[PDB]
């Protein structure tokens, strides 16, 4: 599953975890079983304007 | 007020919406240790202290 | 005194059936002896615990 968050929101993609995009963009159940992934890309995600 | 003269409020008799602090995206910690934040509308305090 | 075998019995029993219905007053390292209490205040991974 990937997507693009804010450097913050990144605690929030995880089990038992309380937070906005949990509840309303993605969550994660709390069975879950797996890796979440997380590295910057300002370099390429983001523009000046 | 400053750590060491940290500011105590009292808060009682009032209907408390507690939505508006867990909605608002401006607070970067939001951490709560004996109650979970999403029951905080359904249960009755007293002893509230800010 | 006479009877005292009978109510020996009888006062080992419902002393037995006291203290199990006393011990659900006791938490046992819980934040509450009450079982509504944690599921009330407490989301279900913590609640679990």
């Amino acid at each position: 599953d990937s997507f693009v968050i804010r450097g913050d929101e990144v605690r929030q993609i995880a089990p038992g975890q309380t937070g906005k995009i949990a509840d309303y963009n993605y969550k994660l159940p709390d069975d879950f079983t797996g890796c979440v992934i997380a590295w910057n890309s300002n370099n390429l995600d983001s523009k000046v304007g | 007020a400053s750590v060491y003269a940290w500011n105590r409020k009292r808060i009682s008799n009032c209907v408390a919406d507690y939505s508006v602090l867990y909605n608002s995206a401006s607070f970067s910690t939001f951490k709560c240790y004996g109650v979970s934040p999403t029951k905080l509308n359904d249960l009755c305090f007293t002893n509230v202290y800010a | 005194s006479a009877l005292g075998k009978l109510q020996d019995v009888v006062n080992q029993n419902a002393q037995a059936l006291n203290t199990l219905v006393k011990q659900l007053s006791s938490n046992f390292g819980a934040i509450s002896s009450v079982l509504n209490d944690i599921l009330s205040r407490l989301d279900p991974p913590e609640a679990e615990v």
